[PDB]
């Protein structure tokens, strides 16, 4: 799915 | 009734976040983004998780909704927009937070 981004 | 303050209530408090490397957490949601597994009718931002339990370990918790950064408002903003401005920050991110209240 894919939706956290890292910063 | 009227405005919260000296009570259990929604809070607005600030956070001080140094990049060494990084800040060491992820941001979900916005408007127009990937989207939040959190609200079903806010598509604000969130903080899902923190990794490394140093810079934002004692500061930010997971679950919690970021309403301004450096100055910078978040509300109605899409991810995009939102991720390229904590990514430019310098050293230390200065982030308020709040924490909801609904029984």
């Amino acid at each position: 799915t894919g939706w956290e981004t890292w910063v | 009734g009227s405005h919260m303050g000296h009570e259990l209530a929604k809070q607005e408090i600030r956070v001080r976040v140094e990049k060494d490397p990084e800040l060491g957490f992820s941001i979900s949601g916005g408007v127009g983004g990937r989207g939040n597994p959190f609200r079903p009718d806010d598509d604000g931002i969130f903080v899902t998780r923190v990794q490394p339990e140093g810079p934002a370990s004692k500061l930010l918790q997971p679950g919690d909704k970021i309403i301004q950064a450096n100055g910078y408002s978040f509300i109605n903003i899409e991810h995009g927009q939102a991720v390229s401005l904590l990514k430019t920050f310098q050293n230390t991110v200065e982030l308020i937070i709040v924490r909801e209240v609904s029984s």
